[PDB]
């Protein structure tokens, strides 16, 4: 069990702070919040979207397969 | 006497915080208010009985445990403290209305 106290040594930190009461609960919400999420969205792309477009691929190509094999033509 | 005078403009208080983290330091200190009323505001005098009551101390007071301040006596007792100070610092039309106090880093919590 860690307590504040005892955690670790900081020194020179200032930290500023206002009340909730003085401020606004969705500060530029939109206007700042849309572009965020836009640059987020193109931090990660490359690395979440290949593989599972490699499974939807995979599932396609599957279901498809699967599908046409339980079809003959000549017998 | 002549032209251009400006009148004291009043003064907006905010609620909030300014942390100056500095564990080289040996002891933490701390001051709290609320916004006081101004110099001219009769309940200036009733606020001043209410802080009176809380009271200070220092570790160099004669009375540890039968002061009559609750803050005082519980400060002294289980060590809390090594000075608090209650205030009301007036200015025209607005006030600092609290306390200030010195203690371990181990102590703040209690404290406030």
């Amino acid at each position: 069990g860690r307590q504040f106290g005892h955690l670790t040594r900081v020194r020179h930190v200032i930290t500023y702070s206002l009340s909730p009461f003085e401020q606004r609960a969705f500060p530029h919400y939109f206007s700042k919040g849309i572009p965020n999420v836009l640059r987020r969205t193109r931090a990660c792309i490359l690395r979440v979207a290949p593989p599972f477009v490699a499974f939807y691929l995979v599932y396609t190509w599957g279901t498809q397969e699967f599908e046409k094999s339980k079809r003959k033509n000549p017998a | 006497d002549e032209d251009a005078v400006p009148t004291l403009s009043p003064c907006r208080f905010t609620g909030s915080q300014i942390c100056h983290r500095e564990d080289g330091l040996p002891l933490a200190h701390v001051a709290i208010a609320v916004e006081g009323p101004g110099w001219a505001h009769p309940d200036n005098v009733a606020l001043q009985v209410a802080n009176a009551i809380i009271g200070h101390y220092d570790c160099t007071y004669g009375g540890g445990a039968h002061l009559s301040s609750p803050l005082a006596s519980i400060a002294a007792t289980n060590k809390l403290c090594q000075s608090f100070q209650t205030f009301n610092i007036c200015y025209a039309d607005t006030g600092l209305l609290g306390a200030h106090f010195v203690c371990d880093h181990m102590s703040i919590d209690d404290m406030m």
